[PDB]
DNA sequence: CACAAATCCATTGACAAAAGAAGGCTAAAAGGGCATATTCCTTTTGAATTGTCCA
DNA sequence: TGGACAATTCAAATATGCCCTTTTAGCCTTCTTTTGTCAATGGATTTGTG
């Protein structure tokens, strides 16, 4: 169990984009098969989304900095 | 809460308060009055002894408890 | 039997279940009374002194 | 009492009554200001689109659940268009815009 | 009268509609023919999905559907035959079997 | 998909557009086969198939011929779902006029014409024929004719007449109005033709025409002429099993129409005669209005039981309809609900859910999560496990359980803080376990309370329960910020009893090594739980800037305090448990740890605050006893004095020294006073009664009798109730409130005589009956907030305006009531802060005050600080992060999204459930111009002083100049000192008025000696003196605390003569001697002499109604029964046509245009003369203003300021606390719309109503541009109408009256572009609040870029 | 009912806002282990196929 | 490295069942027409309008 | 002439002729086309084998 979220509200303020930054890495790491950059215990992708959160490392910008370089080496072979 | 600790607040809520409107309807100020302000008889020494402050002798008093009774 | 909390018999005013707690104490020690009498074969030439 | 899919209304696609014939619970006009209250959205959204009345979507959150992808697309719950439908069969035309 | 406000109208529900575990059923059901009639043969498979309604329009009577390979429709019910040959030991057929319960 | 939600009439080719077929007969289905029967109004060809992709006789049922149509039955074969969206229309044979534009709030019919509604109505029931421009050579065209003198016209004129009637007549007259010219000419000649109510109404007819032509609908559209049909599953004619068919009554109306038309074409085809025709139109007429709604007209049509039918207009409106009870209130999957527990064990973030209810719950994700596993092949398979409930699948249950949280809700969800997510804990049996600390947020005790279990499905939803409406992260009210966590009743008695003290227990006077070294010894039996002992405790402080700074020391403190320290963190003070830790110091204890240390430490700190006193309540074994209410000694001799007091005032009554209401009022007064001594006597026998051994001889201390530690430490109780146990429960107060003059003399501990116990029920009957009619008015007034506040959003960073209400303490005579710290906390200050001096600023503009920054002020001493309010915002169409303020729920400020309007709707909904139901209630004279003296009803004397002293009590003081008018007029108190005397003529500094207010004078009226007769030192008076003056002062013994020797004799100063006689009264045959209240120290002692005038002694010296609906009569803005008028503009005030009915007023500037007038009626006091020169603003009578005044004379910051306080009061009143941002914004939604009173140069007319948001961003851009704007005046409303006049129509029909937030909107041709919480939750889409406020931004760049 | 030994005491928060804490020998004497019955109907209608 | 022999790929014929259309049988269901006279039904609350005063 | 005063109106918390005919959709069954189960017939490709 993770009892608090109030860490991540300061990494990424507004709580509300904290929320949505959670909803699209956990997506991204439940539909996409990608690794959580954080040791999963048996954790569920919403709070392997949190905990990669408070460790600074998610931070919207940085998954749009990530998807635009997977989108264009998934376009790398677009030929 | 309770229905009947939500009734019971309503309850004493109901009765404090009329309970110092009736308390509140009496005075012991001293003001001293000495004659009717309604007529002009002297107001006695018991009537006054037992309220400090009766600014009306007992009768007009009472005439103006039943002009009260009809609320107008 | 049952653990009650006391905590309901000041705010709530019925203290009549105090009283009613205390005398059925009471009774049913009248009960277990008998039941020590009743329970050792005692000569109910007693039991009626009882 | 817990449900999780069951019967469903007749005229409004939506859940039934409580525990008699496994019926939802009831999300109240207060129950939808407390989920205003805080920024729950998508709470408030699939709670009343997909657990309850949108069909395409009913059917569809099902699938993606028990396939593991916790999504839904929403759509339009059916209660509204039973609402357009009702305001329309007076003499107002009361229409969707563009897109 | 045995609610707040409640009218005969909130309790008659609507028996047309699906089961949704069992449109999951259905879509499984797609899923695990897909499976099998992807492993089996080339003609057979193939004319086993243009006889019956799988992932198209509706079936076809036997002329109708043996004649885009052209052969005598004792030919294509002749390879049906082998067909359901392919699917009677269970090495193509727990899973669809699964479907059918009792 | 769509965007926008647009509105109108529908042509009658547009409701053929809509249709597939015309419905003919009035058949249903075949009796025989359960096909529907052509072509009545279930009818596969006009609505579709019946079963999918199936023609009716079965020509073809496959998907193959999808698309085609039955040659048989000209059935469409496709899927069955179409038959909710197809309609059908009805072709009348007959015009009909649509009832909602008829007999409506005006007769849209009606005004558009100009018609009165009488007059058409009596045209349409063929009462009278109507021209319609037959030819105006004799006769107009709205002149009602009747049969006589329409024959008379006949032989007139037997053409050019046409003299129509019925519904043909209103559809020929519509078709031949004109509306461009017709408003051309309405408004030229209302500018012509200026009058006050005239100009108004015709610019509210212009403004109808104006919006006719602006839209995109026809006059004649409001008569049908085609009416069309519900599709046939939204009337739907279903099978109950045993035969019976369960019908909509849409199928019985459509039907009587259907029926009433067939009829009226044939008799149109048989060439019937006038009064049967006319008659049956006149019948199809009430069909059809029916149809549309049933008891909207004269009659209620009832069908088969005789109840009512639910038409078409009842379907949407109200409770029962589609928008309240279907489109926000949905029900919902995935979801249970059960009893609940307590679970003392449970964290604070997680909650009990049983087995077999997660296992319902959770099937689908169980499901998926077998397929995944390989545990089951299929999804029938894994239903058939899940359903005989293997192991495997309870340990997939408990894997899907992992992070999932479920939302618990319970009834009458009242705030936000009503739904929680919780972590589930899997538990055996049958009830919710829920923690003991949200049972006080969610208003929920364990007697029965049944709470519901929610689940979220989408991934979001799951992110935002763990993120947002998980319970650790609600640990503050949001109503005010204090916490929400309290610990209730077992914690707080668990930690009252272990942080007390004995005086000499166990274990007494060691010394400790620390709190482990205590703990050590008190499970071990050495000391006791609460023994006096010299502990070395270490306290960490963050002195530094985030650094945690030890000191250890040897603190005074007991083995219980020693025991809890640990549980404590590191940055709190030792000071914070040295205390016996009542409810009041633990909630403080929590909130410092929250405000110093987080939200982390504060929610682990919450429940080790709570298992430790769970614990250590246990082990107290605190119970309650038949012995431990202990009845007062003073009880019998107290009801026995009161019983006395009680026979002689009945006595005396006997005698005719007092009326029957007054023996009474005085017998409640007496018996009041006894039951205070009552409830004393027990107390101070019952708090302190230990006394104990030391060691010592004997002491003193608190007591540990059970049912006072219950009830001081707040855990449960009060002095109040404890006293009906002990002490005498009082009078009994009648349902009416008149209290019975009969008290209940006895307790609860010892029985109650019948009559006793009959009267007292009286009350306990009232108050129940009130709080179980309490319920549906507290629900009530949430629902109008939350409606007119549904569309505030906090939807800007800073809108950066320098303006806010200044706050200032709430204070009423001497210490403030509410200090400045609380008042500011959180709020953001709109101007530096300068110190007293102003030297330099305390504190910057942009300043968001915390609890250091408030406190830093406040050492300073600051008693006015300018914060801004969302009421003074600036943001155009909602509102800016930091006039807003700080959050609530949250320590920081508001995040921007943050639906602020909700959360004040219900932060003032909540705590009016504890507000009533019912309403209640409850130094000198300078003067300045010139006038003479002049007073009435006066009665003095000259004193030894030379003054002239008024004996009189209301006597007034006039100003009254050569004239003889009034120019200045001040009450004159008792006793006063006049310096000059009466009728001398003065001018200004002349202060003819002075005294010594606080001391109550006891001023002389005879001249003679003074003696004191009834006086006794020790009974009735004391023999006090005070040193500074170090002569002896007479104070009388006050019964309140003096000795019951004298306590029923009447102390007093006698004046006699120096021979030693009496001294009457002037015209009394009675001594003149002054019985002394009570604290009057008297100056003049024995032996002196004094005449009149002389004050002898000294004496030292609001009705706020409180109810609920006193909120609701605020908020509504309604005006007082005695409004005090207001100098409407500055300038002098003059008199003019005394009485003119009315008293004639007028105020006349210094300059300006000066003739201002006002109708003062006489009757009523007035408080302003003919040489006043009086500000705005102001009031001239007095009484309540009404708000409206208010905010249209003295300024906007003074309408919140009112609202904002007398609001305030009421919650204070009972004892809530909110925070005054709560109250601002539902006053900005109030407040704002503004009505246009110069066109200036923008596009609004000289008399509009538009929202203020709209005139100001249209103008702000012309003053940014060379042009001008336009002036306004900012108008107000009601938090009911103040919502029905809202930008969209769906979010006003869904609130309040439906029929005609409709029927308006639908001429106005209005479209509704859903920005708005309701709007977008009735359309089942994101909302624009929180995490869907990003969301509905990049839909709106994406729109309009 | 039954009369049974109550004893008014805090015990653990078992018993903390109306709560009660309950011996498990009430449960094992089968001191109020009541009896319900139910109807169960099942008909046999005459459908119209 | 070649001559010979067993199982699949196609038919083909008969023929058997089945349903699609057809022709008749039959209950249902809708018309159609009535001739002593008889001629009228079965709370309280707030506010926005609208007839009725009043200065 | 024009502006207060006071009622009206609306939204919010079980049962009453009938004789006969005629034509229509429902159905009922049987042919006939239309498909589909079985009984054999030659021929590549494969395996048999020295
Ligand atoms: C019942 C209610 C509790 C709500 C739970 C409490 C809280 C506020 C109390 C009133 C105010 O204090 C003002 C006033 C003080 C006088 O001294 C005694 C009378 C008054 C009218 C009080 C009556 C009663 O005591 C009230 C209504
Ligand atoms: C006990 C409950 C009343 C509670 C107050 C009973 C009284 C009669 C019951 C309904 C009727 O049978 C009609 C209908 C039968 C159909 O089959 C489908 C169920 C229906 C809706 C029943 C539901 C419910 O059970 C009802 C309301
Ligand atoms: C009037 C009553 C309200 C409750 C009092 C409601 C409640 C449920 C209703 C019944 C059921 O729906 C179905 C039932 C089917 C039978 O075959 C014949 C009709 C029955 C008796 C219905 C008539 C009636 O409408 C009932 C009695
Ligand atoms: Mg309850
Ligand atoms: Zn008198
Ligand atoms: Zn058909
Ligand atoms: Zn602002």
């Amino acid at each position: 169990a993770r009892v608090t979220v109030q860490d991540a509200v300061e990494k990424i303020g507004n709580r509300f984009d904290l929320v949505l930054v959670a909803a699209r890495r956990a997506r991204q790491m439940q539909v996409g098969g990608k690794d959580p950059l954080v040791p999963e215990e048996n954790d569920k992708t919403t709070v392997i989304a949190l905990r990669e959160i408070e460790e600074g490392l998610i931070n919207n910008q940085i998954l749009d900095v990530r998807e635009r370089q997977e989108q264009q080496e998934q376009e790398a072979a677009e030929l | 809460s309770d229905e009947a600790d939500e009734a019971y607040s309503v309850t004493e809520q109901l009765t404090m308060t009329g309970i110092n409107r009736i308390r509140q309807k009496i005075n012991a100020h001293g003001i001293p009055v000495y004659l009717c302000e309604a007529c002009g008889n002297p107001i006695p020494e018991a009537r006054r002894k037992i309220f400090p402050g009766v600014t009306l002798c007992v009768e007009c008093q009472a005439y103006q408890e039943r002009q009260r009774k009809h609320y107008a | 039997d049952i653990v009650l909390n006391p905590l309901g018999v000041p705010s709530r005013m019925n203290i009549g279940q105090i009283l009613e707690t205390h005398l059925g104490m009471a009774a049913k020690g009248i009960g277990d009374k008998i039941n020590a009498m009743l329970k050792q074969q005692q000569e109910v030439a007693k039991l009626r002194e009882f | 009492h817990a449900r999780s899919t069951g019967s469903y209304s007749l005229v409004t696609q939506q859940p039934l009554g409580g525990k008699a014939q496994f019926g939802g619970q009831r999300f109240g006009e207060m129950e939808v200001w407390a989920l205003e209250a805080y920024g729950a959205a998508y709470t408030l959204q699939e709670m009343l689109t997909v657990k309850s009345d949108d069909v395409n979507g009913r059917t569809k959150m099902y699938k993606n659940i028990v396939d593991g992808n916790h999504q839904m697309e929403p759509g339009m719950p059916e209660s509204f268009n039973v609402l357009l439908k009702e305001i329309r069969s007076l003499g107002i035309n009361i229409e969707l815009e563009d897109e | 009268g045995d609610d707040e406000d409640s009218h005969l109208g909130d309790f008659i529900e609507d028996t047309t509609l699906e089961l949704p575990l069992d449109s999951a059923t259905t879509e499984s059901l797609r899923a695990a023919t897909h499976d099998v009639l992807a492993g089996l043969t080339a003609r057979e498979a193939k004319v086993l999905r243009m006889r019956f309604g799988i992932d198209m329009n509706t079936d076809y009577t036997l002329e109708e559907v043996g004649k885009q390979f052209d052969v005598t429709r004792e030919r294509i019910r002749q390879i049906e035959a082998k067909a359901l040959r392919k699917l009677r030991h269970p090495s193509r057929s727990e899973v669809l079997r699964s479907f059918l319960d009792d | 998909e769509f965007d926008a939600i647009k509105i109108a009439l529908a042509s009658p080719d547009m409701i053929r557009s809509w249709s597939f077929g015309e419905v003919k007969k009035p058949e249903t289905i075949n009796y025989r086969t359960f096909k529907p029967e052509r072509d009545g109004l279930f009818c596969a060809r006009i609505f579709g198939p019946v079963k999918d992709y199936e023609c009716l006789c079965g020509k073809y049922k496959r998907l193959k011929h999808r698309g085609v149509i039955c040659e048989k039955c000209g059935v469409e074969v496709t899927q069955t779902k179409v038959r909710r969206e197809r309609m059908g229309h009805i072709e009348l044979a007959s015009p009909t006029a649509h009832i909602w534009f008829l007999k409506s709030l005006p007769s849209r019919i009606g005004l558009l014409l100009d018609m009165p509604l009488r007059d058409i109505e009596r045209v349409l029931y063929f009462e009278s024929y109507v021209v319609i421009e037959g030819g105006m050579t004799n006769l107009e065209r709205q002149q009602i004719l009747t049969e006589e003198q329409y024959l008379d016209a006949l032989e007139e004129f037997g053409d050019e007449f046409d003299a129509k009637m019925g519904a043909e007549a209103i559809q020929a007259l519509l078709k031949s109005m004109d509306l461009e010219q017709e408003c051309e000419q309405l408004r030229e000649e209302l500018n012509e033709t200026n009058s006050e109510t005239k100009r108004k109404k015709l610019t509210k007819r212009i403004k109808l025409l104006e919006a006719f032509v602006q839209s995109g609908n026809k006059p004649e559209w409001m008569i049908l002429t085609v009416l069309p049909v519900l599709p046939p599953d939204l009337r739907p004619l279903v099978p109950l099993d045993g035969g019976r068919f369960a019908t909509s009554d849409l199928n019985d109306l459509y039907r009587r129409v259907i029926n009433r038309n067939n009829r009226l074409k044939r008799l149109l085809d048989l060439a019937a005669p006038d009064i049967i025709v006319r008659n049956e139109k006149r019948m199809l007429q009430e069909a059809v209005d029916a149809l549309l709604d049933n008891g909207r007209r004269g009659r209620a049509i009832t069908g088969s039981n005789k109840r009512p039918l639910k038409s078409l207009a009842d379907m949407i409106k109200g409770k029962q309809g589609r928008f309240r009870q279907n489109l926000l209130g949905k029900r919902v999957d995935y979801s249970g609900r059960s009893v609940i527990t307590v679970g003392p064990y449970l964290r604070l973030h997680q909650c009990g859910l049983p087995k077999k209810m997660a296992l319902e719950l959770f099937k689908p994700f169980i499901y998926g999560k077998l397929e995944l596993r390989g545990l089951a092949t299929t999804i029938k398979a894994a239903k058939k496990m899940v359903e005989r409930e293997e192991a495997v699948v309870w340990d997939i249950l408990d894997e899907v359980i992992r992070e999932h949280p479920v939302l618990l809700n319970r009834a009458p969800t009242l705030h936000r803080l009503g739904i929680q997510a919780f972590e589930p804990v899997l538990i055996e049996g049958k009830a919710i376990q829920l923690h003991p600390l949200v049972c006080a947020a969610y208003n929920a005790d364990f007697d029965g309370d049944q709470m519901a279990v929610h689940v979220p499905l989408t991934l979001e939803a799951q992110l935002e329960a763990r993120a947002l409406m998980m319970s650790t992260n609600n640990i503050l009210s949001p109503a005010n910020g204090e916490p929400i966590i309290v610990p209730s009743q077992d914690v707080v008695l668990g930690l009252y009893y272990m942080t007390r003290d004995c005086v000499n227990a166990k274990g007494e006077g060691m010394v400790l090594t620390g709190p482990k070294e205590a703990e050590r010894l008190y499970r071990s039996g050495l000391a006791s739980l609460h023994a006096r002992v010299k502990v070395r405790i270490t306290e960490y402080e963050k002195d530094a800037n985030g650094e945690l700074v030890a000191k250890t020391s040897l603190k005074d403190t007991t083995v219980g305090r020693a025991i809890l320290w640990m549980i404590v963190p590191k940055g709190l003070p030792y000071s914070i448990v040295n205390q016996a830790l009542g409810k009041k110091a633990i909630s403080k204890m929590l909130n410092t740890c929250y405000r110093i240390l987080g939200l982390k430490p504060t929610v682990i700190f919450a429940d080790q605050i709570m298992y430790t006193g769970f614990a250590y309540a246990a082990r107290s074994g605190a119970s309650v006893g038949i012995d431990d209410m202990v009845i007062p000694e003073k009880k019998h001799e107290i009801i026995s004095e009161a019983e006395a007091e009680v026979a002689e005032i009945q006595e005396q009554f006997q005698s005719g020294l007092v009326t029957a209401g007054e023996r009474y009022n005085k017998v409640i007064d007496i018996w009041a006073a006894a039951n205070d001594r009552v409830s004393k006597a027990m107390m101070d026998n019952l708090q302190t009664e230990t006394v104990i051994n030391r060691d010592g001889q004997e002491e003193k201390q608190v007591s540990f009798n059970s049912i006072y530690m219950m009830a001081d430490s707040g855990a449960r109780g009060s002095a109040a109730q404890i006293r009906q146990l002990a002490g005498m429960r009082g009078l009994m107060a009648k349902p009416d409130g008149s209290i019975i003059e009969t008290p209940i003399t006895a307790n609860f501990r010892e029985g109650l005589n019948v009559l006793q116990y009959f009267i007292s029920t009286h009350g306990a009957r009232k108050g129940l009956a009130d709080t179980a009619l309490k319920t549906a008015n507290s629900g009530y007034l949430t629902r109008r907030l939350v409606d007119v506040a549904q569309d505030l959003v906090v939807t800007e960073d800073d809108c950066g305006t320098h303006e806010g209400i200044m706050m200032t303490p709430v204070i009423e005579g001497g210490d403030v009531k509410e200090p400045l710290r609380d008042r500011v906390l959180g709020r953001v200050t709109a101007e530096d802060v300068l110190k007293p001096g102003t030297a330099d600023i305390l504190v910057p503009r942009n300043t968001l005050l915390h609890e250091q920054w408030c406190d830093l002020l406040e050492e300073n001493s600051v008693d006015a600080v300018k914060v801004r309010s969302v009421v003074s915002c600036d943001t155009d169409f909602g509102v800016c992060a930091h006039c807003y303020g700080r959050d609530l729920a949250r320590g920081h400020i508001i995040n921007k999204g943050e639906a602020i309007g909700v959360i004040a709707a219900q932060s003032i909904g909540e705590p009016g459930t504890q507000l009533t139901m019912r309403t209640f209630h409850i130094s000198s004279i300078q003067v300045k111009n010139k006038g003479s003296i002049k007073l009435s009803n006066v009665k003095s004397v000259v004193n030894s002083s030379g003054k002239l002293v008024i004996t009189s009590r209301n006597t007034e003081l006039k100003l009254i100049d050569e004239f003889g008018r009034t120019k200045e007029s001040y009450k004159v108190p008792y006793g006063a000192v006049l310096a000059k005397g009466d009728g001398e003529q003065v001018a200004g500094g002349e202060t003819v008025a002075n005294w010594d207010p606080h001391t109550m004078p006891v001023i002389t009226e005879v001249s003679g000696f003074v003696r004191f007769t009834d006086m006794i030192d020790g009974q009735t008076i004391t023999r006090q003196t005070d040193e500074l003056t170090g002569l002896s002062s007479l104070v009388v013994l006050d019964s309140a605390e003096r000795t019951a020797g004298g306590k029923d004799l009447r102390p007093a100063l006698k004046i006699v003569d120096a021979q030693g006689n009496d001294v009457l009264i002037p015209g009394t045959d009675m001594p003149a001697q002054y019985f002394l209240p009570g604290k009057a120290i008297v100056q003049l002692e024995d032996g002196v002499q004094i005449s009149s005038g002389d004050t002898l002694a000294r004496i030292p010296q609001k009705d706020i109604t409180g109810g609920l609906p006193r909120v609701a009569d605020l908020f509504e803005a309604r005006r007082p029964k005695e409004p005090a008028i207001l100098a409407e503009i500055s300038g002098i005030v003059s008199f003019g046509k005394e009485t003119k009915g009315k008293r004639r007023l007028v105020i006349t500037p210094v300059d300006g245009s000066d003739p201002y007038e006002e109708m003062i009626p006489k009757w009523r006091q007035l408080n302003v003369f003919e040489g006043e020169r009086v500000e705005r603003g102001d009031v001239i009578s007095d009484g309540p203003e009404a708000p409206h005044d208010i905010l249209r004379l003295r300024g906007v910051h003074a309408v919140t300021r009112y609202i904002v306080n007398e609001v305030q009061d009421v919650y204070r009143l009972q004892g809530v606390k909110i925070n005054d941002k709560h109250i601002e914004v539902i006053v900005r939604q109030m407040l704002r719309k503004a009505t246009i009173v110069n066109a200036g140069s923008s596009d609004f007319l000289e008399g509009e109503q538009v929202e203020y948001s709209r005139v100001k961003i249209a103008n702000r851009e012309l003053e940014a541009n060379g042009k001008v704007g336009a002036t306004y005046s900012r108008d107000l409303l009601g938090i009911t109408k103040a919502s029905l006049a809202t930008e969209s129509f769906i979010s006003a029909a869904s609130f309040q009256e439906t029929t005609r937030v409709l029927t308006e909107a639908a001429v106005a041709g209005k479209r509704d572009e859903l920005r708005g919480l309701k709007e977008n939750v009735i359309v089942g889409r994101l909302i624009p609040a929180g995490t869907g406020y990003a969301y509905h931004q990049d839909r709106m760049r994406r729109r309009a870029a | 009912g039954q009369n049974m030994r109550v004893a008014f005491m805090p015990w653990n928060g078992y018993n903390f806002e109306d709560s009660i804490l309950v011996s498990e020998r009430v449960v094992q004497e089968d001191r109020f282990t009541t009896i319900h019955i139910q109807e169960l109907a099942c008909v046999s209608r005459d459908t119209k196929l």
